[PDB]
RNA sequence: UAUUAUAUUUAUUCAUAUAAUUAAUAGGAUAAUAUUUGUAGUUUUUGAUACCAUGAUAAGGAUUAUAAAUUGAAAGUGUUAAUAUCAUAAUCAAAAUUUAUUAUUUAUAUUAAAUAUGUAUGUGUAGAUAAAAUAAGAAAUUA
């Protein structure tokens, strides 16, 4: 315990840049934040990768048989229209009851961030090519 | 404390870095709350529902001289922006003031339209010891 | 409002540095290190990695062993009872002086990192191809375990007289 | 396999010194018992080493027996060869227990945790879904979707 | 009783009725507090003597319909349901030369399209 | 008697996939809810976190939260029936009584006389039998009557 | 299963009868009580850990509700909960204070009663005998500081201070 | 929409798009229109507030 | 438009899970099949008891609420809309005695005395 | 020399304080009578303060062992009692990182009530370090 060191007078025209820096920092936020509201959005309206993971069952089955018949014929429509978004997707599935209590039990889905990936992704490098100026907490593309 | 940024740094002592219950620290230091999200606009660091009211610190409640800034948890409304008046809020080393009044910023509170730690740094506040540890840090230039 | 062309204090200041390196205190290289399997030595990659058998496989496997018998598919049991011969044989006791080489002391303090480095670092080296203790081989006489397919009892109708 | 990611391996000793509490513990054993004996194979080599083991618990809280002082050491050699045998009598089954464990899923269609050898199949490590987005040893680039390993029907 | 059971509900046990008389600062005020709610739950209670339509209900598990009565949901229209099949067979077997995969919803099954 | 897991696991240094030990949030764990609580990657402390997702009471809560949706639910998977009010003459002589409700009394045996001890809060009647009763309005019976089986029958288990 | 909740009036029985819910808005008015309309039928969870016997933690009541987003923010938390008037709050609101004496009596009071006078606290004596003591011997490293200065600076018309030396 | 459940229901038609200035070739926004100068609205208060 | 955005509009009366539309046929299979499925299907619904059927039970509900049961399958637990505990938790009469570790006790009765 | 074993296992990216006045007593219904309802005499002192101003409790394993038995110590770590003779600096919210002394959640499902953290994917990868023989499971190189 030794007695505290006084603190440094704060500085001369440092309100003035503070001020400026500030102003100019909420100026920026303005144009991060539209930004980045386009891309959410941008997002949620455009297709990502299917979101089951295909190396389990019901979905390694060949596309001709079994769930695939279930998707194509009956929820394809609906499949399309929530753009393949993980949670509307799993909820379909849930609902077309068909599969019943599978869903969550025996089938697996693809981890959070590779089930966000574009429709047409290649490569796993993706995650990590999408764009880092946008807040979107990984909900952008 | 150490250094004393205020009284009081003589009352105070830290106790290394001490744990303390879950959201409650002693200090309500708040260095989060502009911290910019798109999806979470409306639900990060407001209120909780949209059909609360705006606080006591939007309304002139008795019979007021003046005051020199407003609260930091009062919410920037139309007028706010249209009105053109001093808008002051209480930061530091001073004062900020919103002066390039935008839509934008509406329906917010300006916990979030002032950065509470701004990447601009006084080297004239800093000790040349605590400059040094701000360069090793990789802050500042030298 | 009306995003300005300039910003006079806002680039203004000294960029943060990209770190140069990884894990503990951002100064760890990126190069091969001990965890790094070798696919080259034998059917199990060296260090074996962790591995979990369950009763959810156990069940799967009853029912793959029960279809493969009723199809009649004798050739994959014959795989598992090859390889099961060939690294189940009883290992050999070992002469006096051969122990496994300790760490020396005086070398590092107790608490140092080199003790596991150097144990990882031995048995990377010792990969069961390199087991010399158990007796592998064409060359192996074994009195315990039936030597071909037509020792078994799905062949039963040549044993016939 | 439910348990999909990278790891990290520890050497055959450190596994088998942990006895009772994860390499011996009697229910880990059974179920290694289970599938060899689905498989329609002896399991010997776990058999010694239950053995070995079992009787390790038994004495456990003995203090060893008195030794008297030699310049031959052949005492210490003998206890120091016996001990050295059991350790690869267990390392003989350690290997047996990730050799089947390997094989079987092999045979079940399963998917091993990230970067993991399954003979037939994936030679080098098979992975999919990595926090890093190359294989890990091979330093080549992953693709998306995760790699299979298997034909489509099942 | 039996109301006086399902009207006061935690508040009875072992055949003993207890009210806990909390409200006012002083204890004269809550024995009177609390005779009050004693006399105003026996008022009420005692409803059942006015007739039947007050006898509180008897709440009995009543199980679902048994395998014995679910078996017949398979022979339930049977008539008309084999009848129909014959006529879906032929519809199936002219739409199974036109397309490889024939789908319910080419035959019996609707599904509204806008 | 559940041999499951009803506690969190507490923090301490990170686990990592090991043999005999898994990551804290691992995917395996609270049949994968552990997704809720999880800070993916080399989290850096300074800047980055959700503090709730490391604090031990309120992990726990959750977990707990999670648990009782597990009991619930599976104790209405459980329930074949539905509880129906009947007004008290039609119901069976065994509730005619008075019948205290739950947490009230000693737990209570049906018919004690009649060597039936068991649950009257358990017990439940078949669909059939109180047919007459709940469809009044139906004329002919639209649950055909369960057949029983004669216990007096020489059948294949009598040896005859 | 998403149904609508039905209610069949009594006269409409081919039995009169009371209807479960008839009798619950009778318990309502008698012991006055909130009827939450939003409460969700899904939502029925028992507190596993104090209400089962299996865990050591076993109280025979729901301790707390498993609700996650409930808090003291809600007009429903407002509705049912103790307020702080009378509670240990208040105790130690007047119990616990710089000089414990003061909370049972008037200091002057007591001093006046018991010895014939106020007297000074025991700090504010040590600096009192202090000043004497130390007055006796080196003069004048003091100061003057009272609390209203008029009395020093106009003097009264007699007052002709000693001189020291 | 918050991510949480309705996220796939967003419509392009939400954004403001005539409020800022974007990039061809990128498809970002570089910069955001003054928001208050031409800004009329019939409504400054709800419409039941007469003060 | 508030009904449109689900999510965004929570009154602080309103609770969790979310109750789902209603829907005709639904409540059991023959009413179900008979709409939707085959048509000239002649049972319209499984026979209605003349009494009350109280679906959620213990619990009462208001008479002429649309309601939810409790779920019997997990994915319907795991999918729906229920939250996390995020911020420090309360209790309407715990709060007083402030955190587990604070226990405020205005008198020292025994733990197990019993109100007369 | 007898009264009996360190060479095992697991770890290491560690940050958080603010908007000046400490000096005294005073009782009420169901009481045998008090307007004591409404009790009114400025002004001679100076230390715990932002400041020199003694005392006192921490942490820190190294040889009194097994039986009916504890693996935490006195040698002193801000706040405490005789040295005074620059100054009101104290939380009742919503706040400004440089401080040796700190175990964070690492890939099926991820922001609902006090407002609550946007950042570092990189071959489990330098140097150097941490912890444990106690309802657990470790056994042979004293002064
Ligand atoms: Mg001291
Ligand atoms: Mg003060």
């Amino acid at each position: 315990w030794a007695k505290p060191k006084k603190r440094p007078k704060v500085g001369q025209g440092f309100h003035e840049k503070a001020q400026k820096w500030r102003e100019e920092y909420l100026l920026d936020r303005h144009r991060a934040l539209a930004d980045s509201l386009r891309a959410y959005v941008e997002f949620s309206t455009s297709k990502r990768v299917e979101p089951w993971d295909a190396r389990f069952k019901p979905f390694d089955r060949i596309e001709k048989d079994g769930v695939y018949v279930l998707m194509r014929y009956m929820m394809e429509e609906k499949l399309q229209l929530c753009n393949y978004h993980h949670r509307p997707v799993k909820r379909l599935f849930c609902n077309i009851g068909l599969m019943g209590p599978q869903i969550t039990t025996k089938a697996r889905w693809k981890p959070y961030r590779f089930a966000t990936n574009p429709a047409g992704t290649s490569k796993a490098e993706r995650m990590y090519q999408r764009d880092k100026t946008v807040y979107t907490h990984g909900h952008n593309d | 404390l150490k250094i004393a940024k205020s009284a009081f740094g003589f009352y105070l002592a830290r106790r290394g870095q001490r744990k303390y219950p879950f959201l409650r620290r002693p200090h309500i230091k708040n260095t989060h709350s502009m911290n910019p999200s798109a999806p979470y606009f409306w639900s990060f660091m407001t209120a909780k529902s949209q059909m609360a009211f705006l606080p006591e610190e939007n309304y002139i409640t008795g019979d007021w001289t003046g005051k020199f800034f407003v609260s930091k948890r009062q919410v920037y409304t139309l007028q706010h922006a249209t009105s053109g008046a001093k808008v002051r809020v209480k930061s530091f080393p001073s004062i900020f003031e919103f002066n390039s009044p935008s839509r934008w910023n509406i329906g917010k509170e300006m916990n979030t339209l002032t950065k509470p730690r701004m990447d601009l740094i006084d080297e004239q506040m800093l000790t040349k010891k605590q400059r040094l540890d701000y360069v090793r840090a990789g802050l500042l230039p030298k | 409002t009306a995003t300005p062309e300039r910003f006079s204090v806002l680039g203004t200041t000294h960029p943060k540095p990209k770190r140069t390196g990884f894990g503990r205190n951002n100064k760890m290289r990126s190069k091969p290190s001990d965890n790094v399997a070798w696919y080259d030595k034998g059917p199990v990659e060296w260090l074996p990695r962790p591995v979990r058998l369950t009763y959810d496989h156990l069940d799967q496997l009853q029912q793959w062993t029960m279809r493969a018998t009723l199809d009649g598919r004798t050739e994959e049991f014959n795989r598992i009872r090859d390889l099961h011969r060939e690294w189940s044989q009883h290992p050999l006791m070992p002469v006096l002086g051969d122990v496994e080489p300790k760490f020396p002391l005086n070398l590092f303090k107790q608490n140092h990192r080199a003790k596991k480095r150097f144990l990882v670092r031995w048995h990377k080296a010792n990969t069961p191809a390199n087991w010399l203790w158990m007796p592998r081989g064409p060359t192996v006489v074994t009195p315990l375990h039936r030597t071909n397919p037509t020792q078994y009892p799905e062949n039963w109708k040549q044993m016939v007289q | 396999n439910t348990f999909l990611t990278s790891s990290v391996a520890t050497p055959p000793i450190s596994v088998i010194r942990t006895g009772p509490k994860w390499w011996a513990d009697p229910e880990r054993m059974v179920r290694q018992k289970l599938m060899y004996f689905t498989l329609g194979v002896d399991q010997l080599p776990l058999r010694r080493t239950a053995v070995i083991q079992r009787d390790l618990q038994r004495f456990h809280m003995c203090k060893p027996p008195p030794r008297v002082g030699d310049s031959t050491g052949y005492k210490r050699s003998r206890a120091a060869q016996l001990n050295t045998w059991y350790r690869r009598i267990q390392y003989q089954e350690y290997h047996m227990q990730h050799l089947f464990t390997r094989h079987v899923w092999g045979l079940l269609r399963v998917y091993p945790g990230n970067t993991t050898k399954i003979q037939g199949k994936a030679d080098d490590g098979y992975v999919g879904y990595d926090s890093v987005p190359f294989h890990r040893y091979n330093r080549a680039p992953l693709p998306f979707p995760a790699r299979e390993l298997y034909e489509r029907r099942k | 009783e039996r109301r006086l059971r399902i009207l006061a509900q935690h508040r009875v046990g072992m055949g003993v009725l207890k009210l806990d008389a909390d409200k006012y600062e002083d204890q004269a005020d809550n024995v009177t507090f609390g005779t009050t709610k004693l006399s105003e739950l026996l008022a009420d209670a005692r409803k059942a003597q006015l007739g039947e339509e007050y006898w509180p209900s008897v709440e009995l598990k009543v199980r679902k319909p048994s395998g014995q009565s679910k078996a017949h949901y398979s022979l339930i229209d049977n008539e008309r349901i084999e009848k129909r099949s014959r006529e879906l067979y032929e519809k199936y077997r002219d739409a199974k030369k036109r397309s490889l995969f024939v789908t319910p919803m080419e035959t019996w099954l609707e599904v509204k399209g806008m | 008697v559940s041999t499951g897991e009803f506690d969190h696991p507490p923090f301490q240094f990170r686990q990592r996939h090991t043999f005999n030990t898994t990551p804290l949030h691992d995917a395996n764990r609270f049949g994968g809810r552990t997704a809720y609580l999880r800070e993916i990657g080399p989290v850096n402390i300074k800047k980055q976190g959700r503090r709730f997702k490391k604090d031990p009471r309120t992990v726990q809560f959750n977990v707990d939260v999670w648990c009782a949706q597990q009991t619930l639910r599976k104790r209405w998977k459980q329930r074949d029936w539905e509880v129906i009010e009947i007004p008290f003459r039609l119901v069976p002589r065994e509730q005619q009584r008075v019948i205290p409700e739950l947490y009230t009394d000693i737990p209570q045996m049906t018919d004690p006389a009649r060597n039936d001890f068991s649950n009257i809060r358990n017990k439940v009647y078949d669909r059939e039998e109180l047919q007459g009763v709940l469809f009044p309005a139906a004329g002919a019976m639209l649950y055909p009557p369960l057949q029983r089986v004669d216990k007096q029958a020489m059948t294949l288990d009598k040896y005859l | 299963g998403v149904h609508r909740v039905g209610y069949t009036h009594p006269s409409t029985l081919p039995v009169p009868c009371a209807q479960r819910w008839d009798l619950r808005l009778a318990r309502a008015r008698i012991f006055q009580e909130y009827i939450e309309e939003k409460a969700p039928g899904a939502w029925q969870l028992e507190d596993e850990r104090s209400m089962s016997p299996e865990f050591k933690t076993f109280t025979g009541y729901p301790m707390r509700d498993m609700r996650p987003g409930y808090g003291q923010n809600l007009p429903d938390y407002i509705m049912k909960k103790r307020l702080p008037n009378n509670t240990h709050y208040e105790l130690f609101a007047r119990r616990d204070i710089p000089n414990e004496d003061n909370a049972m009596y008037g200091k002057y009071l007591y001093d006046m009663t018991v010895h014939g006078t106020s007297l000074p606290s025991t700090y504010r004596m040590h600096k009192d005998i202090n000043k004497a003591q130390r007055n006796d011997r080196k003069l004048s490293g003091n100061r003057f500081k009272v609390l209203c200065s008029s009395g020093a600076k106009n003097p009264p018309s007699g007052w002709e201070p000693i001189p020291d030396a | 929409n918050r991510p949480e459940v309705a996220m796939h229901r967003n419509t392009v038609g939400l954004l403001p798009a005539h409020m800022w200035e974007t990039d061809k070739k990128t498809g970002k926004v570089k910069s955001v229109k003054d928001s208050v100068r031409d800004y009329q609205t019939k409504t400054p208060y709800p419409k039941w507030v007469q003060l | 438009n508030a009904e449109r955005f689900p999510h965004e509009y929570h009154t602080p009366t309103s609770r969790f899970p979310p109750t789902p539309s209603e829907t005709p046929a639904t409540q059991d299979w023959m009413a179900y099949t008979a709409k939707y499925l085959d048509k000239q299907f002649t049972i319209s619904a499984e026979p209605a008891p003349v009494y009350n059927v109280n679906k959620l039970w213990p619990m009462q509900q208001i008479p002429g609420k649309v309601d939810q049961t409790p779920f019997e399958e997990d994915q319907t637990w795991l999918l729906h809309s229920i939250p996390v505990q995020q911020l420090e938790m309360h209790h309407h009469e715990k709060d007083l005695q402030d955190l587990p570790f604070i226990n405020h006790e205005q008198f020292p009765r025994s733990l197990e005395w019993n109100a007369p």
